[PDB]
């Protein structure tokens, strides 16, 4: 490396190279006693490490409870505000942390996992917890129930156009309004529109006006959301109302989709002014429908359809466009 | 540039790095090159503190930011720097005459300083003290007199002062500058009993008037020589506290007194703490 | 190496037993020869728990202070087994059982700071030294002094006090024997 | 290579290049050691995460003194708690979080005031706004929002010399359609600050009271990070009246309507936060809650007249590519109804309508179109959210 | 601009008053830019004259001061000479409390003040606790002072100019008004007498000093025509000597126990030795 | 067993509702048929 260079020439003699050439035989056999030694050092930092192990691996598997994150605070792996006292520090100071507010109702203040830590995890995911001695092993995807599961991606399968003979103007509007925007979004920003915030089908009963929608969907291929008006509504009182806020978060998640709406006299009631009634609890679920239309972008994107067999009972907000576009 | 060729590899671990850095600091100097005499001085300087092994080594580098200091002719930067050197000294490996040069005008430097003592220091190393000229057997028996904080011993040296005119500039300075030293001297030395001064016993000492007096016990208080209250109407400058002082002469046998006064004390009152109260005492 | 997370060391009463207790178990040596073990202790704290001590097999003559033997092999093995009981349990430094330190510590200390993250030389004592601390802390520092002497590696004192855990605090009270006429928590304590 | 010497010197390299592979074996050794100890470190703060339990959130309820610290534990059950001497009295006082231990019950630290998920998508929300005006040439009647709204909360000097008691809040109502919302991100959208626009049918809660309690601490944080306009939406189910002789339901708006009436003034008044309501039917409200002097301006937005339809289609007229067109203005004007949201939707369908045919342009033909369509569908559904005209 | 050619025909006429309460609400920010750095100029030069008129000392010295910190006067050698003695002098005429104490320190801490000799001279004595004379300070004041600068061949307004006698004037409270604040400190109690030959001014001069010192509330004095005595921080109480007693005591046990753990190890011997 | 949710990483996960009503995700039985555990169906999980 040193030599083979022309400044070599002018520092020393041949005679120094050569010299050099006979210490470096010696050297050489010295430094593989040396591959021995390392290999050593190197058992050992790794025993400690062992022994540090063996208790992560029973905390990363079950029991583990859901939660979800509050907010951030962070302090950094045992460093803290120094809060450590002569009171234990296995059972005082925290690593680099995370606060969780969990899905029992109850909130903790947690010491995160040192090898993957807290400021990787943002809020508002939905984690694992550790039940005994609280640790956020890993990350859990969307989970929640049953009524959430059919919300989620997975097609509604076809019951074919070639069922309503005639009406064939209508059909071609359904198919351009609905299906293009969602998988052909380039287009309408290229001619320079928005993709609609949805389509309203109405008319009187037994048309077609659902037949059309889901039989043209699946065979298209779709990313299809099964969302029910009258099951948005629930007993327990504008709980109902949250979930139609998170159900139209988790289209905008999967964006563009189509979440399909079956009926809408139950997040479409016309009233907006009652008393002494279940309809107290089913105005505000349509409330949230109209603000989740309006205008925060990735929500262009989504598309809905939304269904009446009826006139007499629609709310006007959704009927109008800004709401549901295409009518 | 020969000196920084020759830096290159070791051996195993020899010392001889540093070597190199202090010695391109020594060629600097000479040539005229100050600036960069200083920043290599700062990181030998480091480097040489780190070990306990060297003693030689870091006394030269020492004696070579005094010089730096010297050339400039600011002496107080130049008392101060030359402590650094004060307490790393060795004779050897550091030649008999850098040494004598800097020692004798280092002497001069101090006096000369408006708020620096360290007289007491310069006694305890021999390169100030065993080093002795025409000139030098006046100047240290000048830095004794400051030592033990007596105005009236110093002062009357003042004939000899003039065979160098630095002192001779600055005279008054040097001679209110003992009195300010005095204050802190006198009271820690001589009352166990008590603390306070008079003003009267400066100003006799001093030869130097009276309302004089009142204004210089007033700078010596700002400096921090000593804390305190000074009541006009008693004729006293009362000492809360007293400045630590360099290892002195007459401090060393003052403080021995003062702990036998002490040992006996604790003694006596021992026994009568002991004596009363019976039956709780268990 | 560092020598820092320190600004107190508070040494448990666990610390003094342990060395006393170990004299026997090891040999009955009994201070005829002096040892040095390992400090045990918390970290990532700018305190110093001093939680335990073991003693490492260690003698230094009296014919001559400058031999010793100091067991290597034991500090390494005993590393990995101080994370079985507790993560909290690290090597500080080491101890000195006394009578007095020597110039040759510094040299011991070099040794010890390898290992450690923060050593530091606090010489617990087998006699307690008085009714005061049986047990003094100090580290090593580079210092001149203005005597005429160049840099030396000498021990600089930093302030102890015997400080004490929950769990081990209780456990003191009913193993001692003794009910304390210098407990200093009322009038009847304080004339004492 | 290039000199007699340098074929020599060549010779001897080899046997330098030699020394560097046997120290090869001995540097990947030392590769995984040195990721061994960044792993060493995470493993050894992750033990100490292990031995640590999840402790007990709460709240300080009242600090009577340093060493006794009432707290609202999160599990259910008030404890009795101290204090370490590592922390300062002052942070940890009432009204705020607190981390508690499980294993002492002691306050361990200070956290700093929280606010719910809820909040946080709320928070989030904003765009899709426009750059000033819901309308041009309306535009003094929006001005007027602006003045009573945006200055006080920034610069409340100027309200001090002149002397004057400043403006309070806007209420909003109009027909639907016409822009009240819109106005809501307009005001957002040119000042460019924190924003709260807080969606009131998630606020509502199946308990009664802790959905009032609620509204309150997002009044709270907005004040902590000024400059803050909060926007309460739909404030047809949060606003209302006594009720209560039916559901659960009915109780609920009641409370959460009393909160509104504080804010707006019953004893705190608006210059550290600042509310525009957009209402659809203010007959919904307290009558109360719309009494004028805990507000100053009502503001009744008109749907489009003339003039002022032709320069919404020319912000329109932008983002829409056509042949090179700009035929929409005079066919407007001669036709009547509209609103200002079926405005924007007979350029969108016109649009859609191009698409069908395949252009990336829309012709003169597609606008007839949407006009005819937007008008038959009012016809079905003329059943709009009823004010009296 | 607006400030700018409001204030100077509003100079002309002379009324002060009006622009200058409305040249602080526009921020301070923009005049700084380089892009309004010409107008900024302008701006101050003028402002600098009108505030004189007004003698608010205060805003003199951070309108001076803005101008010193600009780019082009920092630059060029010249420039900052005046601008920054012009602060320096107007930190001075300020009225004596904490907002001068603490303006001294600013200008102090510029390096570009330090490599001036004779004004790094003159304000180590304001910086300094050990007492400073009237008659030192005088001569010292001559040179620099009134003429505005001696360090470069210019005027710098303070002293010579229209203004500038009327601010002179007061210059001298200020400094005498110092040299008794240093001093009370440290003296519990002077005699009236005694206190007229430390400052070098007679006895009735010193006594109006006080009564414009306590006023200011800088250091309580209790000052006696009579001629008695001036007592400085007493109450006339046996409470501060009680409390007093008791906190010397009270370090004092402290202090033992520390120093013998050092003892300890150079008691050992033999290994020093 | 309320929902189905695959991001598997030991063995199939499902999350449950305990009787508690706080939920937890589970794992796969320890030798039972998947083919056992579906949506809507009970399953019976350990205490511990």
């Amino acid at each position: 490396e040193q030599d083979g260079i022309g400044e070599e020439v002018l520092k020393m003699s041949t005679e120094e190279i050569v010299q050099r050439t006979r210490l470096l035989d010696s050297e050489i056999k010295i430094m593989k006693s040396e591959v021995l030694r390392v290999t050593h050092e190197l058992q050992a930092m790794k025993d400690k490490i062992k022994e540090n192990s063996e208790k992560i691996k029973v905390n990363k598997t079950l029991p583990y409870l859901v939660s979800n994150v509050i907010e951030l605070l962070d302090v950094d792996p045992n460093d803290q505000e120094e809060d450590g006292a002569n009171i234990d520090l296995d059972s005082q100071r925290k690593g680099k942390c995370a606060v969780i507010k969990t899905s029992t109702r109850q909130t903790y203040f947690l010491p995160v996992i040192g090898l993957v830590d807290a400021e990787k995890l943002k809020p508002g995911d939905l984690v694992g917890v550790n039940k005994d001695s609280y640790l956020i092993l890993e990350t859990l995807p969307t989970e929640y129930d049953s009524r959430v599961k059919a919300m989620e991606v997975d097609e509604r399968p076809t019951e074919q156009y070639s069922d309503i003979g005639g009406l064939d103007k209508q059909i071609q509007e359904l198919v351009e309004a609905i299906v293009l925007p969602m998988n052909h979004k380039e287009k309408f920003e290229n001619l320079g529109i928005q993709p609609p915030k949805g389509v309203l089908m109405y008319g009187p009963p037994g048309t077609g006006k659902t037949l059309l929608a889901r039989a043209c969907a699946a065979q298209t291929k779709a990313t299809f959301l099964k969302l029910a008006g009258p099951q948005l509504v629930q007993m327990f009182i504008g709980d109902g109302a949250k979930l139609v806020r998170d159900a139209f978060a988790l289209a905008k998640e999967k964006a563009p989709s189509i979440i399909f709406i079956d009926e809408l006299d139950a997040i479409g009631t016309k009233r907006f002014d009652s008393e002494k009634a279940g309809d107290r609890e089913v105005q505000r679920t349509m409330l949230e429908l109209l603000n989740q239309l309006d205008g925060f972008q990735p929500n262009t994107q989504v598309k809905v359809i939304a269904a009446t067999n009826r006139v007499d009972i629609l709310d006007p907000a959704l009927l109008r466009s800004g709401r549901l576009d295409r009518k | 540039t020969f000196l920084e060729k020759t830096r290159e590899k070791v051996k195993s671990s020899d010392e001889a790095v540093i070597l190199c850095k202090t010695a391109i600091g020594a060629l600097k100097l000479n040539i005229g090159d100050l600036q960069a005499t200083k920043e290599t001085i700062e990181d030998v300087e480091e480097m040489l503190n780190n070990l306990p092994g060297v003693t030689s080594v870091h006394s030269r580098f020492y004696d070579l930011s005094s010089k730096y200091y010297q050339t400039i002719g600011n002496h107080a930067s130049y008392y101060k720097d030359a402590l650094r050197f004060l307490g790393c000294v060795d004779i050897k490996d550091l030649p008999v005459s850098e040494q004598q040069e800097r020692a004798f005008t280092l002497g001069l430097a101090g006096l000369l300083g408006e708020g620096v003592f360290n007289f007491g220091e310069l006694l305890m190393h021999p390169v100030l003290e065993s080093l002795r000229n025409t000139d030098r057997q006046w100047l240290i028996d000048t830095l004794y007199a400051f030592n033990s904080g007596d105005v009236d011993r110093f002062q009357t040296l003042k004939s000899a002062w003039g065979q160098q005119p630095d002192l001779a500039a600055n005279e008054a300075q040097l001679l209110r500058k003992i009195q300010l030293l005095c204050l802190m001297e006198m009271t820690f030395t001589r009352p166990a009993n008590h603390r306070q001064l008079t003003f009267e016993e400066i100003a006799k000492s001093a030869k130097i008037t009276v309302n004089k007096v009142e204004l210089l016990v007033m700078k010596a208080l700002s400096v921090g020589l000593v804390r305190g209250s000074i009541d006009e109407v008693d004729k006293r400058v009362h000492m809360t506290w007293v400045q630590p002082r360099v290892l002195d002469l007459q401090q060393i046998k003052g403080m021995k007194d003062r702990l036998e006064l002490w040992c006996t004390d604790v003694k006596s009152m021992e026994l009568l703490v002991e004596h009363q109260a019976q039956d709780i005492l268990t | 190496m560092p020598e820092l997370a320190v600004q107190k060391v508070v040494v448990h009463p666990l610390v003094l037993l342990s060395v006393v207790d170990h004299f026997n178990r090891i040999g009955k040596v009994g201070n005829q020869k002096r040892v040095v073990g390992v400090l045990l202790g918390s970290w990532q704290k700018k305190v110093l728990d001093v939680s335990n001590s073991f003693a490492v097999p260690f003698d230094e003559d009296d014919k001559d202070d400058s031999v010793w033997f100091l067991d290597h092999d034991y500090l390494e093995n005993m590393y990995g087994m101080f994370k079985k009981v507790n993560a909290r349990e690290r090597i500080v430094g080491w101890y000195h059982t006394g009578p007095k330190l020597h110039k040759n510590d510094i040299a011991i200390n070099e040794l010890m700071k390898r290992y450690c993250p923060n050593s530091v030389l606090v010489i617990i004592d087998v006699k307690p030294k008085d009714l005061g601390l049986p047990t003094e802390a100090y580290i090593s520092v580079e210092e001149v002094h203005d005597d005429g002497t160049p840099t030396s590696k000498t021990f600089e004192h930093v302030t102890s006090e015997i400080g004490a855990e929950e769990a081990e605090e209780v456990g003191v009270e009913h193993l001692l024997r003794d009910i304390k006429d210098t407990t200093v928590g009322t009038l009847s304590q304080r004339i004492t | 290579m290039a000199d007699p010497r340098d074929k020599a010197l060549q010779d001897y390299r080899k046997k330098l290049l030699e020394h560097k592979e046997i120290d090869g074996r001995l540097k990947e050794l030392r590769e995984q050691l040195k990721e061994l100890t960044k792993q060493y470190e995470k493993s050894e703060n992750d033990l100490k995460a292990l031995q640590s339990v999840g402790q007990i959130v709460g709240e300080v309820l009242k600090q009577l003194t340093e060493e006794k610290f009432i707290v609202k534990a999160t599990n259910g059950p008030r404890y009795v708690v101290g204090c370490r001497r590592q922390l300062d009295k002052s942070k940890l006082k009432p009204g705020t979080r607190v981390a508690l231990d499980m294993t002492t019950l002691t306050i361990m630290r200070y956290l700093p005031r929280e606010v719910d998920p809820l909040v946080y998508n709320m928070s989030h929300e904003d765009p899709g706004n426009v750059s000033y005006s819901e309308i041009g040439g309306l535009s003094e009647q929006i001005r007027e929002l602006r003045e009573v709204i945006e200055l006080p909360l920034t610069n409340p000097e100027l309200f001090q010399r002149v002397g004057i008691i400043p403006p309070k809040g806007c209420l909003l109502y109009g027909p639907p359609g016409t822009g009240k919302t819109l106005l809501a991100r307009a005001v957002a959208s040119q000042l460019d600050c924190n924003f709260l626009k807080v969606v009131s049918s998630s606020i509502v809660d199946k308990y009664i009271g802790e959905s009032a309690r609620l509204i309150r601490e997002m009044f709270n944080y907005a004040r902590d990070h000024q400059p803050c306009i909060i926007f309460m939406d739909e404030i047809d189910a949060i606003g209302g009246r006594r009720f209560s002789e039916g559901t659960s339901a009915d109780r609920e708006i009641q409370r959460t309507l009393m909160e509104l009436l504080n804010q707006m003034d019953g004893f705190d008044t608006l210059h550290r936060v600042k509310m525009i309501m957009a209402t659809n039917r203010p007959d919904t409200l307290d009558p109360a809650l719309l009494r004028p002097g805990r507000l100053d301006r009502k503001i009744h937005i008109d749907l489009p007249n003339e003039q002022a339809r032709l320069d919404i289609l020319k912000i329109h007229a932008g983002p829409i590519t056509k042949h090179g067109e700009i035929d929409y203005e005079a066919i407007v004007k001669l036709s009547d109804g509209f609103n200002g949201a079926d405005l924007r939707n007979v350029c969108t369908e016109a649009g859609m309508f191009a698409i069908r045919a395949d252009h990336d342009f829309v012709v003169q033909e597609d606008f007839m179109k949407a006009v005819r369509k937007v008008a038959d569908s009012k016809k079905l559904e003329s059943k709009l959210d009823y004010k009296p005209v | 601009e607006f400030i700018l050619e409001q204030m100077r025909l509003c100079l002309a006429v002379k009324d002060y008053i009006r622009t200058q309460i409305i040249s602080k609400k526009i921020n301070t920010k923009f005049f700084q830019e380089e892009n309004t750095e010409k107008l900024k100029l302008k701006y101050y030069n003028l402002m600098i004259q009108l505030d004189q008129h007004e003698g608010s000392y205060l805003s003199i010295c951070k309108h001076y001061r803005a101008i010193y910190d600009t780019p082009c006067i920092q630059a060029e050698s010249d420039k900052w000479q005046q601008a920054l003695k012009s602060v320096v002098l107007y930190v001075i005429l300020a009225p004596f409390d904490n907002e001068q104490s603490d303006l001294v320190h600013r200008i102090s801490s510029d390096k570009k003040l330090e490599e001036i000799p004779k004004y790094k001279d003159l304000l180590k004595l304001f910086t300094t606790m050990e007492l400073m004379r009237w008659s030192t300070l005088v001569e010292d004041y001559g040179v620099e002072l009134r003429k505005g600068s001696s360090e470069t061949p210019a005027t710098d307004v303070f002293s010579s100019t229209e203004e500038g006698e009327k601010r002179w004037k007061d210059l001298k409270n200020r400094v005498v008004e110092h040299n008794i604040r240093i001093m009370a400190k440290y003296y519990t109690r002077i005699t009236m007498k005694r206190m007229a030959q430390l400052l070098d001014l007679s006895v009735d001069e010193s006594e109006a000093f006080l009564s414009n010192l306590v006023v200011n509330k800088t250091i309580f004095a209790k000052v006696d025509r009579l001629a008695g005595v001036i007592n400085f921080q007493r109450p006339k109480d046996p409470n501060n000597l009680l409390n007093d007693w008791s906190q010397k005591l009270n370090s004092l046990m402290s202090l033992v126990n520390k120093t013998t753990h050092l003892i300890a190890k150079e008691e050992m011997i033999h290994n020093l030795q | 067993c309320t929902k189905i949710i695959n991001a598997d990483s030991e063995d199939p996960k499902y999350i449950i509702n305990v009787k508690q009503f706080a939920k937890f995700v589970v794992d796969l039985s320890d030798q039972v048929a998947p083919t056992d555990i579906e949506e809507g169906m009970r399953v019976g999980v350990d205490r511990n």
